[PDB]
């Protein structure tokens, strides 16, 4: 998820010369989430559960 | 300094020409105004600029 947040977060600056967006859309298949996004579990689950909430505010952004 | 689109930021110059002094102060803020009794506007037009040195100039006016 990071790996691919920043890619993004960075390639926008040059393109983005105001007026437009980005050229480059990129979509993320998350299957069978309920396994690790779940609304209540351990530690475990929280990485995954963080780096996700990121994108879910600020990724159409970029 | 090379981007001429940065140039009024970088090399501004008036009728004559030539760089403005440390005397020219309130001519640069008529520029947004006008003067005092007579309704005005002014407008700022941003296209080709990017937008890291936006909130700069906004910040600074």
């Amino acid at each position: 998820s990071r790996m691919i947040f920043d890619f993004g977060f960075h390639y926008s600056k040059n393109r983005h010369v105001g007026g437009a967006v980005s050229d480059v859309p990129i979509l993320v298949v998350c299957e069978e989430a309920h396994n690790y996004l779940p609304r209540s579990g351990g530690a475990a689950y929280d990485a995954s559960r963080k780096s996700i909430e990121r994108i879910a505010k600020e990724g159409r952004k970029y | 300094l090379a981007d001429p689109r940065l140039q009024f930021l970088f090399y501004p110059k008036k009728e004559d020409g030539e760089d403005l002094a440390t005397g020219d102060f309130a001519d640069v803020v008529r520029q947004f105004v006008g003067y005092m009794t007579k309704s005005n506007v002014s407008i700022i037009d941003l296209s080709g600029i990017p937008f890291e040195v936006l909130s700069i100039v906004v910040s600074l006016i």
